[PDB]
């Protein structure tokens, strides 16, 4: 994330780091104790041998000995997404649930319906660079973003038509915030009071964009209001799968 | 912008919206109880519903609602959204639905 901040503990408590070999790789987002949404090229040929993935809970400090670490059972991908950019999202399911704590917390999902509102400010968070060219952060950062409409995104000056309708952009045109390497997987959230409660849903799945808060190339994110259906169907029919498995 | 559906945080009961008359209407006990908790939680925007119950009118109240809502069981497992299978009714039981669906999106610092 660049041009973010420095959070604290139990502000975001759905953030989790999934580590291959020891490495942070991408981020994600607990759906409940034992699932995980994140992006789906997180899995390229090379990384997918389960017992070498970890998911890291409950710390904004990568090296924090308080955070948990849980194995993988299994990984959902989409199986529309080509390079294996649309439909870049996956489940992971935890060989067992974290338990739900003040740290550990799910996240929602948009309700049947719920659209995105271009121009609102939600929030992205991540431990990826802090500048392209620079290092991963050490503890976990937030950044405000709005909504950037597609027609807008679109532009020949921004993307020149490569946002698809299952994605959206956020940004700034200006530049100088932005979620950036090793984010990909990661939450990008909005709250909303429509339940008659505040509550922060999962609107977005930090996917892709060309280097890192450059002004016009703004971030784009998966829209997870699209893959309601595929996920709901995901769970019920793999809850007992072990290994890599696409579901369209 | 309320959502057409709700649960409540005292009992658990599930409200439904009625627009022909702005008010909130209970979902009558049914065989398919654990389809409609399900659904209606997801729907709502939770993962799933942990458990469902059967409360009474008459011990647990109306809480400010104005009759219920009774599921077309036939039609129920073709839908993806509640409000379209769903139609008034009496309910001569009075009993309806609470579902507990997982909690999520809210931090739990003091
Ligand atoms: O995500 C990402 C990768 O992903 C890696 C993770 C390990 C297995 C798959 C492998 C491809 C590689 C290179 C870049 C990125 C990435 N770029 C990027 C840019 C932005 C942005 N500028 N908005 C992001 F938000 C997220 C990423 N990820």
């Amino acid at each position: 994330i660049v041009g973010g901040r420095d959070t604290s503990l139990g502000r975001w408590p759905w953030q989790v780091s999934l580590r291959y070999d020891g490495a942070h790789l991408c981020g994600g987002s607990l759906l409940s104790g034992d699932w995980v949404l994140t992006a789906a090229h997180c899995f390229p040929e090379r990384n997918r041998v389960l017992s070498r993935w970890r998911v890291f809970a409950g710390a904004v400090a990568q090296a924090s000995p308080h955070g948990l670490q849980l194995g993988v059972q299994a990984v959902v991908y989409h199986g529309g997404y080509l390079p294996f950019n649309s439909n870049d999202i996956a489940l992971v399911h935890l060989s067992s649930p974290l338990p739900l704590t003040e740290y550990i917390q799910p996240v929602c999902l948009p309700a049947a319906g719920q659209a995105l509102v271009d121009g609102k400010i939600c929030t992205v968070t991540g431990w990826g660079n802090t500048q392209y060219y620079g290092q991963q952060a050490g503890v976990l950062q937030e950044a405000r973003v709005p909504i950037i409409s597609n027609d807008v995104c679109n532009g020949a000056d921004f993307y020149g038509n490569q946002i698809k309708p299952k994605m959206f952009c956020a940004g700034y045109p200006e530049g100088g915030i932005d979620a950036c390497q090793g984010d990909s997987g990661g939450p990008f959230v909005c709250e909303d009071s429509i339940s008659r409660t505040p509550r922060w849903r999962l609107c977005g799945i930090v996917s892709w964009g060309t280097g890192c808060a450059l002004a016009q190339k703004p971030g784009v994110y998966t829209k997870v209001s699209d893959f309601r259906e595929w996920i709901f169907q995901a769970i019920k029919t793999h809850s007992e799968a072990s290994g890599m498995v696409t579901q369209l | 912008p309320l959502y057409p559906v709700q649960v409540s945080s005292a009992d658990a009961r599930l409200m439904v919206f009625d627009k022909t008359e702005g008010t909130w209407r209970l979902l009558c006990s049914s065989r398919s109880n654990a389809r409609v908790a399900g659904l209606s939680c997801e729907e709502m925007g939770f993962l799933r519903a942990l458990t469902h119950s059967e409360l009474d009118v008459r011990t647990a109240g109306a809480a400010g609602t104005s009759g219920f809502f009774c599921v077309d069981e036939g039609r129920l497992p073709h839908t993806q959204r509640l409000l379209e299978v769903i139609s008034v009714c009496d309910c001569p039981r009075g009993r309806f639905l609470a579902a507990i669906c997982q909690d999520c999106g809210r931090r739990k610092l003091p």
